[PDB]
């Protein structure tokens, strides 16, 4: 799978806020080295309160979870 | 009009005076204010800049 799809979720000051940024890899089983800046940016004007991460993936698979 | 602490969505729209260049005028922008000179550069700005 060489697109590899980076994303980054906050909330601050009651809004959601994404980054993305979408590059080719090599590996798949561990995120190669290497730097690449999320530039892609949108806020969310919600005001929702979150504190809990359900992955929504469609079913008829492999991912990684950092924390900031 | 509701108000929240995330950034404003429901803006007014103005007139954006028209913009002068080579004399001292006010530059006040949608979140810039103050006076000074605008002429004409070439910077290579990014579309989220
Ligand atoms: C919910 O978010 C607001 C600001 O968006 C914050 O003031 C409040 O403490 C939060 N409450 C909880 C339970 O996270």
């Amino acid at each position: 799978f060489k697109n590899l799809r980076e994303f980054v979720f906050k909330n601050i000051d009651g809004y959601f806020k994404i980054y993305s940024k979408h590059t080719p890899i090599n590996l798949v089983r561990d995120l190669p080295q290497g730097f690449s800046a999320l530039e892609p940016l949108v806020d969310l004007p919600i005001g929702i309160n979150i504190t809990r991460f359900q992955t929504l993936l469609a079913l008829h698979a492999a991912y990684y979870v950092g924390y900031l | 009009f509701e108000l929240l602490h995330a950034p404003a969505t429901v803006c007014g729209p103005k007139k954006s005076t028209n913009l002068v260049k080579n004399k001292c005028v006010n530059f006040n922008f949608n979140g810039l204010t103050g006076t000074g000179v605008l002429t004409e550069s070439n910077k290579k700005f990014l579309p989220f800049q």
